[PDB]
RNA sequence: GACGGUCGAACUUGACUAUCUAGAGGAAGUAAAAGUUCCGUAGGUGAACCUGCGGAAGGAUCAUUAACG
RNA sequence: GCAAGACGGACCAGAGCGAAAGCAUUUGCCAAGAAUGUUUUCAUUAAUCAAGAACGAAAGUCGGAGGUUCGAAGACGAUCAGAUACCGUCGUAGUUCCGACCAUAAACGAUGCCGACCGGCGAUGCGGCGGCGUUAUUCCCAUGACCCGCCGGGCAGCUUCCG
């Protein structure tokens, strides 16, 4: 069975290759990143949504 | 140590300048008619002093309404009409003081409570609450005076039918005259002697 | 003018269960106060656990009650689940802290060490 | 120097780590002595 | 005769409220809190702070013709403690010293029949 | 404060570290210096760090009168506050109060270090080395194993410390991965937090949370506005997430049994339909 | 609450919530003088075109006009010596 | 869109010309001031342990109390 | 003044009920039950039990419905005394209901069941019997409250001989 685990190992290595590749193109823009709310503020309740606009600063 | 917000503090003028004093009157049900004074702002325009003055509820001890009556019973009076510096009130409710209720509750006895919803002849719908306590005998050696559950239900059944009958047959004027000396509660105490002796029976 | 108010407090202390000589301080001094609370206020406790809480406050022969009794310069009456405290404002706070620690389960010996430190450190103790 | 702010939470850690990846990707005088 | 008013005393955990209204309780005459007198958070609930608040309230009613007061003592109620604190007692003492006439004393602490869970958990609070 | 008193344990920990002669050793909490003096024999330089000042003076008198005294260098203060000096290996009996922030401080330190030998509480250490499927697999494990290689070396008993604490101890070796994986770390943090609120729940039930659905719907509406995508009136955020979970085949999986590769698959499936956690 | 540059941008005038006005020298980071004439939050602070005079205003209902007396102070100390 | 005329700020490059400030030094003169024990279960990233819910004592009880001129 | 979700203080007792886990607002309905009373009936139909089956606090899992309060987790604000040691604000899952699972607790008298035998003394809850006297009274509803003696089965005590 130890031989089978070695063969199955290459499959995991191979599948990680394109899976990170496919994730790259689907990413969002930088302006879109700043607008999103973060999950770490879920415990605060509805108070995370009182902010109306926050990403108002940018440097060219 | 903290600056606080800019401004955020206004000059305050005296509000008593624009307000007027009114006299509140109790109905003819009680001996004493003048029960105090109240304050209201004048008619500025599109805001009526009479409108804000109506609907106010006053907590008056019955000792302030009768000459020699007990002081642990309170009456609720609500203003209904204004007649030129004379607030005119009507019966709105009745209640007992907190300390009187606290003192009645001992540890080695049974407490029976009942409530009804009965409409008077003149259309007033009322909710009445009654309370009673089991009484120890004069020659009793036993520590506790507990009533069995069927005895409690029989007493509660007699409470409701006495309260119901004494309200729907009379009108609001006659009911209040019964409430002042608590004749309803004393009638209930006599009727329940055959089931289990009781004391401190009150509405 | 304050005569009638002082007398009403005095009889109230006796009704609560305090000694007559003990309550007499309400007349002679002008800054004594009464505080009350329930044992269930500090911790929700039932049955035999509640009984052990009462015993921890009193101690054997009431010595635990007397230990805190003198050091805080206060009179305390334990009426079933109700605790009544007579003393000045600063001294009530010291006694209330010590009694609360006993209910929450601290051993009396640990409580004794703390109250000694608090009393000694306070330079002005009226 | 007050840079323990990144150690407060994991999201603060990843925000600092994300920017530190960016920097790696993007990336006395003789007069005083002789004269 | 004496003009009557109603005075509400709220002895909270960390503050004391002295509030005077009419007999109906709808019109506010004057309110002073313990924090308005003392410049510290230790002593907002001290009996001395309540005494100063009572004197300012008591003198104010004198110009307005109010001479007699009914008193409604109140604690926090609810799940929390049910009895008025020492600050409420000091305020009543100070009010009588000013010469204000005293009516009837009533405790108006909200007493739940049966209430929700109190904060603190199983272990307890106030250590 | 606790002092390790067993010389054999001190020797064994040093043996596990490579400790090349030219290496610079960073040491946190030398204490009396039993572990410190042996490192000075083999290491080019030892940068000790002690918060308590009186121990620093005690450390100096012990090394004084010895040839290795010149190599020792001492910093006084909190290491978490300040930048770490350049070092090759780290061997330290850490104060357990700062066990968590120090590990992430090491992972954030560039230039890279070869390895770090650290002492932790038994419960803390097992969670660090936990693999998927273990009861102790947690959010700390997946984040630490993402950026480093973590191994368990030995267990340390209570008797070895004076005074004896009531918890057990063990030794853990940490080696960072150079370079870190090329993923968006803000997106990675958001996904892991949602799944690990109840790590033994199914993913389908985890995403049915009312708090989670409200957060995901607002982020989706922001994303649609930026790209001018029209949202239908009858759109439900709950149906969209269920379709994504079915497509990835992760609806009945549990976060306790998910490794790093499964989360990457979940991240791409969610990002494909426009759901970005950030 | 307020900071103003004085003496050709070489000294600083500052007001605080306490009611004290502090004069600073930028080179040495040292408070030359502290002025106690207000008991509340000093919201307003202005200086003239010439550095002779300055104005202050606080939450207390008082407005105070200040004038630089450094030149008069140095005259009095020298005459004694 | 095109031309003239008029008043023209603001720019670009050479050449003169006024002040203010930067650090590191060198050679002097004054002065003697100053600084509780556990059970079951569910979690944890300032874990020498903590927390949520429900249990146990295998944990130190003082005082008043029928009615009532 | 209006709405929503939970909760059933004081009376509440070492009292009562249930196989155990457990069980507290009024009124109505449905089925069940202990003890007592019996000059009713059957006539041994019984005891203990591997296998097998029903139930089983709290927490927890799956699918729905809701969400006041409290609240693991998480984010913020602080972090004095000190062997003196875990706060504050917001508050995720949960805590509530309807269905399926899960089958564990210091789930204690740290103590198998059935039967027989083996000391006194009073109280207490229910049922029955007898009674000098007090106290209410019965259209319906109801025939009770206290005091004394006795008999059963319970919940608990104070004292003890032999063993
Ligand atoms: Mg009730
Ligand atoms: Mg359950
Ligand atoms: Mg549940
Ligand atoms: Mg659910
Ligand atoms: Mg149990
Ligand atoms: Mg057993
Ligand atoms: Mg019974
Ligand atoms: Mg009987």
């Amino acid at each position: 069975k130890v031989l089978q685990k070695i063969l199955e190992q290459k499959e995991k290595k191979s599948q990680r290759a394109e899976m990170l590749q496919k994730l790259s193109e689907v990413q969002a823009s930088e302006a879109e990143m700043r607008l999103f709310y973060t999950t770490s503020k879920l415990g605060t309740g509805n108070r995370m949504y009182h902010t109306k606009e926050k990403a108002d600063e940018v440097v060219a | 140590t903290k600056g606080g917000k800019k401004g955020a503090k206004k000059k305050v003028v005296d509000p008593f300048s624009k307000k007027d004093w009114y006299d509140v009157k109790a109905p003819a049900m009680f001996n004493i008619r003048n029960i105090g004074k109240t304050l209201v702002t004048r008619t500025q325009g599109t805001k009526i002093a009479s409108d804000g003055l109506k609907g106010r509820v006053f907590e008056v001890s019955l000792a302030d309404l009768q000459n020699d009556e007990v002081a642990f019973r309170k009456f609720k009076l609500i203003t209904e009409d204004v007649q030129g510096k004379n607030c005119l009130t009507n019966f709105h409710g009745m209640d007992l003081t907190r300390d009187k209720m606290c003192s009645m509750v001992k540890k080695w006895q049974t407490m029976i409570e009942a409530h009804v919803d009965v409409k008077t002849t003149d259309g007033y719908l009322l909710r009445l609450f009654c309370v009673g306590f089991t009484k120890k005998r004069n020659n009793q050696i036993r520590k506790t005076s507990y009533a069995q559950h069927q005895q409690v239900r029989q007493i509660r059944k007699k409470m409701m039918e006495i309260m119901t009958r004494e309200v729907q047959t009379n009108d609001l004027k006659e009911v209040v005259n019964k409430l002042i000396p608590d004749s309803i509660g004393k009638d209930i105490e006599k009727a329940c002697q055959s089931i289990y002796p009781l004391h401190d029976v009150f509405v | 003018v304050s005569a009638l108010t002082k007398a009403a407090d005095f009889v109230k202390a006796f009704i609560l269960g305090f000694q007559v000589e003990d309550a007499l301080a309400l007349i002679r001094l002008d800054d004594l106060f009464l505080e009350s609370f329930e044992i269930t206020d500090v911790k929700p406790l039932k049955g035999d656990h509640l009984s052990r809480a009462i015993g921890r406050i009193a101690g054997k022969g009431g010595k635990t009650k007397f230990t805190i009794e003198n050091v805080t310069r206060t009179r305390i009456v334990l009426a079933d689940v109700k605790v009544h405290i007579l003393g000045s404002f600063q001294n009530i706070k010291m006694a209330r802290t010590a009694i609360c620690n006993l209910i929450l389960g601290n051993p009396p010996s640990k409580v004794y060490g703390n109250i000694r430190a608090v009393a000694s450190r306070s330079a002005d103790r009226f | 120097e007050g840079k323990d702010k990144a150690l407060k939470s994991s999201q603060a850690f990843f925000s600092k780590l994300q920017d530190q990846v960016k920097m790696q990707i993007n990336d006395i005088s003789v007069h005083k002595l002789k004269l | 005769e004496n003009v009557f008013g109603v005075c509400h005393i709220f002895a909270s955990f960390n503050d004391t409220f002295v509030h005077v209204t009419d007999l109906s309780g709808k019109e506010t005459i004057c309110r002073v809190t313990g924090g308005m007198k003392v410049k510290a958070d230790r002593d907002e609930s001290s009996p001395y702070a309540a005494m100063l608040a009572a004197q300012d309230v008591a003198q104010r009613c004198k110009e307005l013709g109010i001479t007699a007061l009914h008193i409604k003592l109140r604690a926090t109620g609810g799940n929390r403690t049910k009895t008025p604190g020492p600050g409420a007692q000091s305020a009543l003492r100070a009010l009588a010293r000013s010469g204000m006439k005293i009516g009837r004393i009533e405790d108006v602490t909200p007493i739940p029949s049966d209430s929700t869970r109190r904060k603190g958990g199983r272990r307890g609070r106030r250590l | 404060q606790h002092i390790l008193k067993n010389p054999l344990i001190i020797n064994s920990i040093i043996d596990k570290a490579a400790l090349r002669p030219t290496d610079v050793v960073l040491e946190v909490g030398p204490g009396t210096g039993n572990m410190t003096v042996k490192l000075l024999e083999k290491a080019k330089k030892v940068v000790a760090c002690e918060l308590d000042p009186r121990l620093v003076a005690e450390l100096h008198k012990r090394v004084q009168g010895t040839p290795v005294a010149s190599k020792l260098q001492v910093l006084v203060g909190d290491v978490l506050k300040t930048d770490l000096p350049f070092f090759d290996t780290c061997v330290a009996n850490l104060p357990y109060q700062i066990s968590s922030p120090f590990v992430f401080k090491l992972l954030l330190h560039r230039p890279f270090f070869r390895c770090a030998i650290l002492m932790f509480q038994r419960e803390f250490a097992l969670r660090l080395v936990a693999k998927p499927g273990d009861k102790l697999y947690c959010r700390l494990s997946i984040n630490t194993q993402l950026l480093a290689r973590v191994d368990h070396l030995m267990k340390v008993g209570k008797n070895n410390f004076r005074p004896p604490p009531k918890v057990e101890s063990s030794v853990v070796r940490i080696e960072p991965k150079n370079p870190p994986p090329p993923i968006n770390f803000q997106e990675w943090d958001g996904l892991v937090r949602i799944t690990f609120v109840r790590k033994n729940k199914t993913l389908s039930a985890a995403f049915k949370s009312s708090a989670v659905q409200q957060l995901l719907e607002k982020n989706y509406r922001i994303h649609c506005s930026v790209h001018n995508i029209i949202i239908p009136e009858d759109f439900s955020i709950a149906d969209k997430i269920q379709q994504i979970l079915t497509s990835t085949g992760f609806s009945d999986k549990r976060a306790r049994s998910m490794d790093i590769d499964d989360f990457i698959r979940l991240l791409h499936g969610f990002n494909a339909e426009g759901i970005h956690f950030s | 609450l307020k900071v103003a540059f004085v003496s050709r941008g070489t000294q600083l005038l500052s007001s605080g919530s306490d009611g004290l006005v502090k004069l600073w020298t930028i080179k040495n980071n040292e408070c030359v003088r502290t002025l106690d004439a207000h008991e509340d939050k000093v919201w307003g602070l202005h200086c003239s075109r010439l550095d002779d005079h300055a104005l202050t205003g606080a939450s207390d209902s008082r407005v105070i006009l200040w004038k630089d007396v450094t030149e008069a102070e140095q005259a009095e100390e020298q005459a004694r010596q």
